[PDB]
């Protein structure tokens, strides 16, 4: 029952526990209420969150290696105009067709707990994840971490997951408004910024 | 006595309430059996005094419904400002206001609408606008796009601010009955504070920024090397260059020596000879005259410091012989009873915004107004028929306490019982002058007509023929003429130019006023004014004096204000109600006012506006041909209608065709309103069912049974498609004429 | 409408530009503008504070239409 | 003791119930919103605290530099540092809006807090607050947190000189108000910081006294 | 969140939403492929 919250003195609303990870009783309006909608409300923060470590560590490492004397690969923001074997149309519908049947089979497993879980080719492979959004598995867990205790080694190592991904997913909106509030990449703003924190900010452009 | 309440959180805030539809009464809060349903649903939204029967809950929501009116007036507001900011090719015309067309609106280019953005001027394209904001802006100071923009954000601001009092003074803070009820602060506060202070701190925007920079934008200097705004408050000598009366500082208005403030606190008529406008220091000083006006009208009435008048000792100690036992009892009447107080506002509103129509056009107070035509008639039609609007309402609402919030228990105080105890008489005489005026206004008209049509005019009423020159306009002219030498000597000038005295402004060609000739063309169309609106006061009355009982129906009040008919009896008692008689004086109070914006049109037209040549040889847009051909009704329908009508119709392929395509569609409207306004109930209930019958052989009929519209809301459609498509159609004729020859 | 039709057709092709209801009717403002108010010039100036001539009697007898048929309003 | 009647609700219990209120802002018969009468105590308090912090800071600078201690930085008027750009300006080590935005996120903790003490009164002790976790808990009324850290010497013991601490204080802090609403009204009509005005009030006050602009 | 959903499956709200969106489509089908007279098939 003792658990920190987003804001000290404050009462956690109903339909928050602490169950899942994650949690501090941020919801002001309301937008989780019923449980019909948390539990898709929870899978859609899960995979924003992860898709958003991705591309935060596409965007950053590359262009400290750029930085760095080291690599040569454009701006993020670029990466667009570029050459490559095909036309951005063609790599986007094949993109699609890849991303439909992930997707849906994700998306059959979020309806239907454990509908999809055996191998449609070879059906001995049977995926060992037991709650929706944690599939497991040796593709999607091969070093067999995530199955422990029940809590405090699993729990807190969502929580301490999730906390990253939020993290990640402010950085990476950051960087899309710098590369367009100031033109330069993301790391060049850090770099200006150091070299002289008090007048260079935000503010060091009205 | 007098002191804050409030309950604290008389309504939790909740989306309960919201998901059922109807849920303020408690009759259709069941659900929609059949499909008049929805209709009623929207009519009885927002009868608040009739969901409920406190006066408490009532004024909670009545002061909640204001907030969120004022929320939405800040967000056309603020939408105004940010349009003149971003769509607007305003900075422009700042540099030529004689030769560049106002414009704040551009079109995308879809399918093929992208011709509605005409060449107006300054490398711009887009629909010019009539608002009259331009000119605003520029006697206000505003010289730069950034300057909107900053009050656009400004206006969203107290928006967002007005939706937060909404909420917070119905959910967290409402205040009880017994807070409102104070009438006596309320008018102290609204007096001194809200127009005292508010004309007071208008005055002062006006004396520090708007004077020096209008008379640096007069003396021909270029809008952006004019300093900024501030830099006439921070310095005080860059300010007297200009009035060299600030070099005195504040020590002359507190030694009673402002004498001396004469350089930008003047009293001269006439208008500004390069700007065709009045003098902003002759503004400056009325505002400043009428803040302390309001200042110290806002000390009469009592509070709990001792002092003041009460609004009930003045009422009762005037109470003559003739009217029984006086004002008594009209302090309970406006005191716990919002539609008694709707009315007298809405009259007052209404009667105020046509003063200002009428006084705007003739001392016109914006820089550039008078000469740009198309603004200064728009701002002419659209506040007479908001007033002309505002004034039925006021009929309607003391209608609707006649009916359902009198009583006579306590209304023995004879003047409210007195004048409904002559009501056969009232309504009788005022029928009687209505006959007359009709007759002696309208039969000279088919005089004329006929006896242009036998080839007689000599027999005619036109002012070579029998004269009926108005001697009494033609006095009151000449005295206002001479007065700033007899009975204004300190007035350097009169107080417009419409006046007989006087001459002629330019603006740089177009004129902009002169002095207005009076004839017999004037006289008649005058009397009809007095005609119609003697009518609709006819109309009004009956309605509100019959609304409880009469001799037909002695029980109407138990019927109520709203219902079709009390049967096909008594030989027929159709449309008896108040609300039928509001429904009909609709009617006239849209023919009162479009024979007066006619009027105005065409006088303006042919004997005020024009195009002055040098040798000071001066041309009306018409020619002067109102004088002798608006005598006829033939004259009004070729002189007026066909003649000025040929700007519209042939405004294909233009940039003006917006105006020829809502000319039709307005006409459509109109006539379709017939089709509501002349049919029935039962035909179309009986019509119905033949197609619920193709439904039902096909399985397609609905759970919400459709029932035809009841009689009123029929009633209520057709007049509302009848003034929209007449009102539409003068709107577009008027733009479409005044755009293109103005 | 059936008496519009056939009077439009039949003023155009008496006059000799057939051309003109031919393309001008095919829209409604071309009924509003090149059928009523252009035919309308003789009539209504069949008097005037210049004078008054044959079409005088007609100039009144329409008017006196217009008033007759608002009144039934 | 006077300019007021004692109604109902100035019997005298307040610190510095003085009887004043010719409107009735504290009348509790209408009381929600914010001008309840627990709110208005604890904003006059806290508004005069701020005062009291602020008409000492405003005359400062001016009468520091005439004892010639401080370097020529300190700006003779108190409103040509920063505070308004117009009127004149000083130059610190960040721009004033970096400045501005760096007080408010170091005020947002400073506020929030005594926010949460009021309204939820036992509050702020129960958290984990970051680092060392401070007893800051709400030790009485939300105006007076007592505390380890806010009373540092614990002046004040038992009820009568903490009383008198108290009106002491609350007096001072209307003085404070009175004097910061001066500096502000008289920066206008003279152009100049308030230990000059007085100066020159010193010099002769027979041509040199609020009736010479 | 329940009372929120119900609300917006209302007559008005869900017409709006419906009108609206057609509207878009039409519009970008017109600024897409404009003046069509004949159908090219
Ligand atoms: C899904 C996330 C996603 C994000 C954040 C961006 C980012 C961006 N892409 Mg994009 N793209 C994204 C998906 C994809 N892009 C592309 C291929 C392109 C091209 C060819 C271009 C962009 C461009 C852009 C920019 C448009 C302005 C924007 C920065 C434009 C750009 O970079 O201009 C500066 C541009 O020309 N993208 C493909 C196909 C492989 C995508 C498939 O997911
Ligand atoms: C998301 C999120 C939001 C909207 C907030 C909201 C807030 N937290 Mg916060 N928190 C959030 C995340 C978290 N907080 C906390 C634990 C705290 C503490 C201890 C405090 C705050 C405080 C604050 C305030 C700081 C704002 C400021 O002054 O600058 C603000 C109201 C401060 C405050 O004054 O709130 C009352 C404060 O003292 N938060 C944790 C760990 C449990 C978070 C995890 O994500
Ligand atoms: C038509 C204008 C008019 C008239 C006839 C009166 C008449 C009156 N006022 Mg009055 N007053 C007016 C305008 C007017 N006022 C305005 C514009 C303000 C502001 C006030 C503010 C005012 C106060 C504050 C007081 C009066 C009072 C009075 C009464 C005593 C004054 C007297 O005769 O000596 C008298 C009935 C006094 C009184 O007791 O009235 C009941 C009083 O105390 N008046
Ligand atoms: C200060 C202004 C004001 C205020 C506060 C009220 C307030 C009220 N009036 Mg009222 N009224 C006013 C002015 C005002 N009126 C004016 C100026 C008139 C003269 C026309 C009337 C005529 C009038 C009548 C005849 C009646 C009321 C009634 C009412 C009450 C219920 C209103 C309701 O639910 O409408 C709900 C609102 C609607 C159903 C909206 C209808 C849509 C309108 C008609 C069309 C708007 C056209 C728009 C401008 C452009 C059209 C094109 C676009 C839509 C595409 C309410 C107390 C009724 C009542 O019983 O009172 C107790 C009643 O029967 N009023
Ligand atoms: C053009 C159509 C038209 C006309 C002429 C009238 C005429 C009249 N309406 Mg009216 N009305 C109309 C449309 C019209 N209405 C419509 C559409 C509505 C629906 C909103 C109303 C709603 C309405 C109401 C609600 C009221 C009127 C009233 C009146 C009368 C006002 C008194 C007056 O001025 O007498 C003057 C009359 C005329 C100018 C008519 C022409 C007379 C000519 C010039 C004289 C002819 C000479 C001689 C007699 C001819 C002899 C012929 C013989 C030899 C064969 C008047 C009879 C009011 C009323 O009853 O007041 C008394 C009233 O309360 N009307
Ligand atoms: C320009 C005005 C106008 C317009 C657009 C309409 C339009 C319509 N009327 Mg209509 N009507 C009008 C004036 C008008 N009326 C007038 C002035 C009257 C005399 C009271 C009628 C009397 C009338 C009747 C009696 C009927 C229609 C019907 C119809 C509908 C026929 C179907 C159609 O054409 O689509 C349509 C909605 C018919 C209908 O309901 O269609 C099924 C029908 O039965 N109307
Ligand atoms: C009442 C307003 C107010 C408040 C509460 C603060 C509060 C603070 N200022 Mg500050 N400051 C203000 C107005 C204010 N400032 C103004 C108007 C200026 C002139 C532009 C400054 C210039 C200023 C500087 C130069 C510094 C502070 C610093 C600080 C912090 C010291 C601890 C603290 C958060 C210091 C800091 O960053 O810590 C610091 O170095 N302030
Ligand atoms: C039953 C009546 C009807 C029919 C069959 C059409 C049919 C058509 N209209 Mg049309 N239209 C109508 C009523 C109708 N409209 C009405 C009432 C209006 C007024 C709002 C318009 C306003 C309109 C515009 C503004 C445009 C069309 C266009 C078109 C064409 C569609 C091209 C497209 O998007 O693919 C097509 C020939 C578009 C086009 O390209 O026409 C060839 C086009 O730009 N129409
Ligand atoms: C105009 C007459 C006028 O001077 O009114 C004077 C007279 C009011 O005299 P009293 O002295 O009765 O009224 C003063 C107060 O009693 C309130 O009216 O009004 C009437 O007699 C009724 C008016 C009917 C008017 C008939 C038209
Ligand atoms: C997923 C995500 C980022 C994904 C990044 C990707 C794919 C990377 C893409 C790239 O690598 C490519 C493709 C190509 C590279 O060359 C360039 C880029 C383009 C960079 C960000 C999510 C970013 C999402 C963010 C930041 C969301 C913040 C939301 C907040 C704070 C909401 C709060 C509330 O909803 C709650 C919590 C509760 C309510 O009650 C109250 C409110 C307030 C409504
Ligand atoms: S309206 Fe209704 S009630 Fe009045 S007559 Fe016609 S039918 Fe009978």
């Amino acid at each position: 029952n003792d658990r920190p919250l987003w804001f000290p003195g404050s009462k956690a609303p109903e339909w928050l526990d602490g169950s899942l990870p994650g949690d501090f009783g941020f919801d002001p309006l309301g937008l989780g209420s019923d449980p019909e909608l948390l539990k898709w409300f929870v899978q859609a923060e899960l995979v924003h969150c992860r898709w958003a470590m991705l591309g935060a560590a596409g965007i950053f490492i590359p262009e400290a290696l750029t930085k760095a004397g080291i690599l040569n690969t454009p701006s993020w923001n670029v990466a667009g105009d570029q050459q490559y074997f095909a036309d951005p149309t063609t790599l986007f519908v094949i993109e699609l067709i890849l991303f439909a049947w992930a997707e849906g089979r994700r998306w059959a497993d979020i309806v239907n707990p454990g509908c999809v879980n055996v191998d449609p080719v070879f059906p001995n492979n049977k995926l060992t994840g037991t709650d929706v959004g944690y599939p497991g598995g040796l593709w999607f867990d091969p070093l067999g971490w995530g199955q422990t205790k029940d809590a405090k080694k699993l729990k807190e190592l969502r929580t301490k997951e999730i906390k990253n991904g939020r993290l990640a997913m402010l950085a990476v909106l950051g960087a899309v408004v710098q590369a367009n509030y100031t033109h330069t990449g993301p790391i060049d703003n850090l770099l200006a910024h150091l070299a002289d924190p008090g007048h260079n900010t935000i503010f060091a452009l009205s | 006595e007098v002191k804050i309440m409030v309950e604290k959180d008389p309504v939790k805030t909740s989306f309960e309430k919201w998901a059922k539809p109807g849920h303020f009464s408690r009759t259709l809060a069941k659900g929609p059996n059949t499909t008049t349903w929805i209709w009623n649903l929207h009519a009885d939204a927002h009868d608040f005094d009739s969901h409920t029967n406190d006066l408490e809950e009532i004024s909670r929501k009545v002061f909640s419904a204001h907030f969120g009116q004022l929320a939405v007036i800040f967000i056309w507001l603020s939408g105004m400002y940010f349009h003149g900011a971003r769509f607007s090719n305003y900075e422009a015309w700042l540099s030529d206001p004689t030769h560049i067309k106002p414009s704040a609106q551009v079109v995308w280019p879809i399918v093929g609408q992208k011709i509605l953005n005409g060449d107006v001027g300054g490398g711009f394209q887009g629909i010019q606008i009539t608002s009259g904001f331009f000119q605003l802006w520029r006697a206000s100071g505003i010289t730069s796009e950034l300057q909107l923009y900053t009050t656009a954000i400004g206006g969203l601001i107290f928006a967002a601010l007005m939706l937060f009092a909404g909420w917070f003074h119905y959910h967290k803070a409402a205040p009880k009955l017994a807070w409102f009820q104070n009438v006596e602060s309320m008018l102290n506060h609204h007096l001194a504070g809200l127009l005292g202070l508010g004309s007071l701190a208008w005055a002062g925007h006006q004396v520090h920024v708007s004077l020096p920079i209008n008379r640096l934008l007069d003396a021909g200097v270029d809008p952006k090397e004019i300093p900024l705004p501030h830099e006439f408050i921070l310095n005080r000598d860059l300010l007297a260059q200009l009035y060299p009366s600030f070099s005195k500082g504040l020590t002359p208005f507190f030694t009673l020596n402002w004498s001396e403030y004469s350089d930008f606190l003047t009293f001269r008529g006439g208008l500004n000879p390069v700007t065709g406008g009045l003098w902003l220091t002759d503004t400056a000083h009325h505002h400043l005259a009428i803040a302390v006006l309001f200042l110290v009208a806002g000390h009469m009435y009592r509070t709990n410091f001792g002092i003041g008048h009460s609004m009930k000792e003045i009422l009762e100690a005037h109470k003559g012989p003739f009217t029984g036992e006086g004002h008594k009892g009209l302090y309970e009447i406006l005191t716990t009873s919002w539609h008694a107080q709707l009315a007298i506002n809405l009259a007052m509103l209404g009667s105020l915004t046509i003063i200002v129509a009428h006084h705007m056009y003739a001392m016109p107070p914006y820089p550039y107004l008078a000469t740009d035509y198309a603004t200064q008639l728009s701002l002419f039609t659209h506040h007479m028929w908001i007033g002309g609007f505002l004034v039925v309402g006021a009929a309607a609402h003391a209608a609707i306490f006649m009916v359902r919030d009198y009583d006579p228990t306590t209304q023995y105080n004879n003047l409210l019982d007195r004048v409904l105890r002559h009501r056969d008489a009232i309504i009788s005489h005022l029928n009687w002058v209505c006959i007359f005026l009709g007759f002696h206004s309208f039969g000279l008209y088919i005089h004329n007509d006929t006896m242009s049509a036998l080839g007689r005019p000599q027999d005619m009423f036109s002012d070579t023929a029998i004269q009926l020159q108005p001697v009494f306009a033609q006095w009151i002219q000449n005295t206002h003429a001479l007065a700033p030498s007899l009975t204004a000597p300190n007035a350097t000038a009169s107080t417009s130019l419409t006046w007989g005295g006087g001459d002629l402004v330019a603006v740089g060609g177009k004129v902009a006023l002169l002095p207005i000739p009076l004839g017999t063309a004037d006289f008649l169309v005058h009397h009809i004014h007095a005609f119609t609106i003697h009518v609709t006061v006819l109309i009004l009355l009956k309605g509100v004096l019959f609304a409880r009982s009469s001799r037909l129906i002695p029980d109407k009040a138990n019927l109520g204000f709203r219902f079709p008919c009390d049967g096909p009896g008594r030989g027929g008692t159709c449309q008896v109600s108040a609300w039928d008689h509001v429904f009909l004086g609709l009617f006239w109070m849209y023919n009162a006012i479009s024979v007066v914006i006619f009027h105005f049109s065409w006088k303006m037209q042919s004997d005020v506006w024009g195009s002055i040549s040098d040798q000071g040889v001066v041309t009306h847009i018409t020619g002067g041909n109102f004088a002798q051909s608006s005598i006829t009704i033939n004259g009004w329908l070729r002189d007026f209608l066909w003649a000025q009508a040929s700007q519209v119709i042939q405004s294909y392929g233009s940039s003006l065709s917006a105006y020829g395509l809502l000319f039709l569609g307005a006409h459509f409207v109109w006539a379709f309103s017939l089709m509501f306004l002349f049919s029935g109930r039962g035909y179309w209930q009986e019509l119905i069912e033949s197609i619920v019958w193709a439904h039902n052989k096909l399985k397609v009929a609905p759970a919400i049974q459709p029932r035809a519209l009841s009689i009123v809301q029929g009633r209520a459609v057709g007049v509302a498609h009848y003034l929209l498509g007449g009102i539409a159609t003068t709107w577009a004729f008027f733009l479409a004429r005044i755009i293109s020859v103005g | 409408w059936v008496t519009f039709y056939w009077h439009w057709k039949h003023i155009t092709l008496w006059q000799g530009n057939v051309a003109q209801f031919n393309e001008s009717s095919t829209y409604l403002m071309g009924w509003l503008r090149d059928y009523l108010w252009l035919n309308s010039s003789q009539l209504i100036n069949g008097y005037n504070p210049f004078g008054m001539n044959s079409l005088s009697v007609w100039a009144w007898m329409f008017l006196f239409g217009h008033l007759v048929w608002a009144t039934g309003f | 003791f006077a300019s007021k009647q004692s109604l109902s609700y100035l019997d005298g219990t307040l610190p510095g119930d003085y009887g004043f209120d010719p409107l009735g802002l504290m009348d509790p018969e209408g009381a929600g919103g914010f001008i309840d009468p627990q709110w208005l105590p604890y904003a006059e308090i806290i508004n005069g605290r701020f005062a009291m912090l602020g008409a000492a800071g405003a005359i400062a600078p001016e009468v520091l530099g005439r004892i010639g201690l401080i370097p020529q930085e300190t700006a003779i008027p108190w409103f040509q540092s920063g505070v308004i750009p117009p009127v004149g300006n000083y130059s610190y080590w960040a721009d004033p809006y970096t400045l501005f935005v760096l007080e408010m996120a170091l005020m947002g903790f400073a506020e929030h807090r005594r926010a949460q003490d009021y309204y939820k009164p036992g509050s702020m002790g129960k958290q984990y607050f970051l680092g060392l976790e401070k007893f800051l808990g709400g030790s009485g009324n939300p105006a007076y947190p007592g505390g380890p850290i806010f009373n540092f010497l614990g002046f004040g013991k038992n009820e009568k000189e903490l009383q008198e601490l108290k009106v002491k204080e609350v007096k001072n802090g209307r003085l404070a108000m009175m004097a910061v609403l001066g500096y502000f009204t008289q920066a206008i009509f003279t152009g100049v910081g308030p230990f000059q005005n007085l100066l020159d009030h010193l010099a002769d006050p027979v041509h040199n006294n609020v009736l010479t602009n | 969140m329940q009372d929120v959903k119900t609300y917006l499956s209302t007559a008005p709200v869900l017409a709006t939403l419906w009108f609206g969106f057609l509207a878009g489509l039409l519009i970008e089908i017109n600024r897409f492929f404009p003046d069509a007279l004949v159908l090219p098939l």
